[PDB]
RNA sequence: CGCAAGACGGACCAGAGCGAAAGCAUUUGCCAAGAAUGUUUUCAUUAAUCAAGAACGAAAGUCGGAGGUUCGAAGACGAUCAGAUACCGUCGUAGUUCCGACCAUAAACGAUGCCGACCGGCGAUGCGGCGGCGUUAUUCCCAUGACCCGCCGGGCAGCUUCCGGGAAACCAAAGUCUUUGGGUUCCGGGGGGAGUAUGGUUGCAAAGCUGAAACUUAAAGGAAUUGACGGAAGGGCACCACC
């Protein structure tokens, strides 16, 4: 999720990094990658919900 | 203007009236004796040409086609015809 | 309970040396308390400067962005970060009974700087003309308009950041415009009424502290 | 509030924002850039009555309760930013906007260049207030 | 009856035109019917241009004036005193007064 | 701002709510150039002297 | 009463008689 | 200062254009279409108007999917008031936005069917064409543009007037009408009842289209005129007005 632009459409997304695909993997489902932090490391993803 | 003479027009008259509108039905196209300075005769194009004119023994192109009376290549003498 | 401007330092704001006046004005910033420090909070501050008061005697009316690119040390080193018009001079162009022409061009210079250019193009009125509309037919004014786009693309990608603006001081790109479409439908009043700068390349400070030199 | 600037007679700008709308008058002196602030007062702050918060009278003592700690923070000179209520609304300055810049100039605080910064749409948003428009 | 020659507005061979919202009302006017007034203004009116030429940087500084086109509807053209009801004969008469 | 006095050259005409203030053209005794118009209270007449507390304000000409 | 909601009062009254039709149908 | 969203396309913008009407305005590319003009092209009456039948048809509304920045029916509240379940203020549901099906109505108005002819002038403009000094840019000349003087055709308009018409307002059409006939489609017959009841038909629905009667009533109505009145705009005047 590091290596993609904000605004893209991911799925079978890791909540954390290791753990091999934990999010928005039900059918028709998508999160949004919202924004990034180069320095800490992080980024919000809107979750299938619509919680970030 | 009352009494007019719409039996015997005047010709500036006839130039104000339009080629249907005319007393005799009569168009304002013409042909015309077009050569050019490349080659030696003569040939007759059409004045509302609107096509391309090759010229005789594939030399080049004379008259392009425009709205109305179609444009001669620059040196291109017109003569109008009498009939 | 306490004064924020007993630690509010006055610091000069250099402009780049392709333009001619120096000092631009003085600008408070708070002092290193904590993390922060006061040149990390001074390292992108827009000043938007007048062309007279930038550069000596000439036209009041064109405005140029300026990004404080990095601090050294009671000076802020600026950088042009656009071009800008007075609205009491764009406003006062766009006036009835003529054709508004306006063109847009996304161009990137040899140093990676990509500008938005924006001309606008007011069809005149002739000396001897009675006819109060002085309009221009849908395709001449989109045969001006692309006229408009291969100019700033040959003033823009053909050479450097630095020297596009000494084309920018001057209408450079706003006299070219003019005249090669006065045969196409003749207007006056062309500038190019905006620059908007969109991607700067990986900043190396040498290259800031050339144009300051 | 010490500067290292010559004091002969040299002027120290700085750009002030005046957001006068039809209910009141802000006056906002800043930094040339204006990301630093230095002081903003109203003719809200100065009247506590809601009918002459947009007053001549209220946009006056702002303007000079500017000039004040202006003057006192280095600042010689002042560009002026007019501002209307802009976008979907009004894009006409108030009734405190004329009284507001005098009252500054009549201080003795230098007046650099003016221009409207209105946020006029080039293409707007549906306005507020019906079809039918406000009736009253 | 039809009390005007024209619809009081300035579409003949349209159909449709796209409406503007009002200054004084938010009212949804069409442009053509639309009152307009294109309001060229310097930024004082007669009594401060003394005085902020005074204590101005710039030596003889000719100010900004100050550009908006207002779009009266009739309501609120007639209410604010823009248009007036003329005589039936001087309705006619499409010669801005000077 | 000193007190100057001004000599009345013409009286434009009556002005105010209930016509009281005759809106006067003032010659200023110092400079014969520089003549203001302002709004002057009570019966007035041409070539009499009003006192200006200041030479800055100026009446709005109808 | 306008003819828009003279209109209107017809169109609800229409609206009952189809209501009370269907009660015997 | 950056950012993300969904709307919208100011000023330029006009009694300007296009489209059958509804409608249609950021740049470019693409894909068909269309009139007008030009035509010493071609077919040679193929046409006009049209029951039945059909295409499209603002907005709102309905169904599903997506989207929801602003605005915002319903609705919550704060005011105003005697009351306001209204106007006014802050919020906000449906909707407003798009995709695919529905609906077929508007003061859908120029309240003016379409095709044709004839009958005044005037100055403009829009599109094409034609011709004419000169001004201007491509300068290094032609031809094109920009203007400038006209003309023709077509279009949107405008002014004018004893064309004539009409109840008049007004209208170069609403004229060519008791001197009554160019062709043709729809359509009205005092006011209501009533676009209702009823029957069919259409639609998921809201509702559309077709559509009476019993009864009721001496007027409803159009244009204009004079007055009175106005919480319309002015222009006056008066110590029974103010200052």
């Amino acid at each position: 999720v590091g290596t993609m632009p904000e605004g893209t459409i991911v799925c079978c997304l890791e909540e954390k990094p290791g753990d091999r695909g934990k999010l928005a993997r039900a059918s028709g489902n998508y999160a949004t990658v919202i924004s990034h932090n180069p320095e800490t490391k992080k980024t919000r993803v809107k979750l299938p919900s619509g919680s970030k | 203007p009352l009494a007019k003479d719409l039996l015997h027009p005047s010709p500036e008259e006839e130039k104000r009236k339009h080629k249907k509108k005319r007393l005799v039905q009569s168009p304002n196209s013409y042909f015309m004796d077009v050569k050019c300075p490349g080659c030696y005769k003569i040939t007759t194009v059409f004045s509302h040409a609107q096509t391309v004119v090759l010229c005789v023994g594939c030399s080049t192109v004379l008259c392009q086609p425009t709205g109305g009376k179609a444009r001669l290549t620059e040196g291109c003498s017109f003569r109008r015809k009498q009939h | 309970v306490v004064d924020p401007f007993s630690k509010k330092d006055w610091y000069d704001v250099k402009a780049p040396a392709m333009f001619n006046i120096r000092n631009i004005g003085k600008t408070l910033v708070t002092r290193t308390q904590g993390t922060k420090i006061a040149s990390d909070g001074l390292k992108g501050r827009v000043f938007e400067v007048s062309l007279a008061d930038l550069q000596n005697d000439e036209v009041a009316f064109r405005k140029f962005k300026l990004i404080t690119e990095d601090v050294q040390g009671k000076n802020c080193l600026t950088n042009f970060h656009g071009m800008d018009l007075t609205r009491d001079k764009m406003c006062s162009m766009v006036k009835k009974w003529q054709t508004m022409i306006e063109a847009h061009v996304d161009v990137k210079t040899t140093d990676g700087y990509l500008l938005r250019l924006f001309c606008v193009g007011f069809t005149k009125k002739r000396n001897n003309q009675i006819r109060k509309t002085s309009y221009a037919q849908h395709q001449q004014v989109r045969q001006i308009r692309k006229k408009m786009m291969e100019i700033m693309t040959r003033e823009v990608q053909t050479n450097d950041l630095k020297e596009v603006v000494n084309k920018l001081i001057p209408d450079s790109i706003g006299k070219d415009i003019e005249k090669a479409c006065q045969s196409i439908y003749p207007l006056h009043d062309v500038f190019v009424r905006k620059v908007k700068m969109l991607k700067k390349p990986k900043f190396e400070l040498g290259k800031l502290m050339e144009l300051h030199g | 509030s010490l500067g290292p600037q010559v004091a002969e007679g040299e002027n120290v700008f700085g750009v002030c924002h005046i957001f006068a709308s039809f209910n009141d008058t802000f006056v906002h002196v800043t930094d040339l850039s204006g990301k630093e602030t230095i002081c903003r007062v109203t003719g809200g702050m100065k009247v506590k009555a809601d009918r002459d918060e947009s007053s001549p009278y209220a946009a006056m003592l702002a303007a000079q309760d500017v000039a004040q700690r202006c003057k006192e923070l280095g600042i010689t000179a002042l560009h002026i930013k007019l501002r209307a209520t802009g976008g979907n609304r009004t894009k006409t300055p108030g009734p405190g906007a004329q009284s507001a810049l005098r009252a500054l100039a009549r201080s003795g605080m230098k007046i650099g260049r003016i221009e409207d910064v209105t946020p006029i749409p080039s293409d707007s948003t549906r306005r507020k207030g019906g079809r039918r428009g406000r009736r009253l | 009856t039809k009390k005007r020659r024209n619809n009081g507005r300035a579409k003949k061979g349209r159909g449709h035109v796209q409406p503007i919202r009002c200054t004084n009302c938010a009212c949804c006017v069409p442009k053509d019917k639309a009152i307009k007034k294109f309001v060229i203004r310097n930024i004082v009116e007669a009594a401060a241009v003394r005085d902020i030429s005074e204590v101005s940087v710039f030596d003889a500084y000719v100010l900004p004036k100050l550009y908006v086109k207002l779009h009266y509807c009739v309501s609120c053209a007639i209410h604010s005193k823009v248009v007036r009801n003329r005589s039936r004969e001087a309705r006619k008469d499409r010669t801005p007064p000077p | 701002q000193p007190i100057k006095l001004a000599r009345v050259t013409k009286v434009l005409g009556r002005t105010g709510s209930q016509g009281q203030c005759t809106q006067v053209r003032v010659e200023f005794m110092d400079d014969t150039s520089r003549s203001i118009i302002r709004n002057v209270k009570g019966p007035v007449r041409e070539g009499d002297v009003l006192t200006l507390l200041e030479s800055e304000r100026e009446a709005r000409r109808l | 009463m306008r003819a828009k909601w003279r209109k209107k009062r017809m169109r609800r009254l229409k609206r009952k008689r189809r209501k009370m039709r269907q009660r015997s149908k």
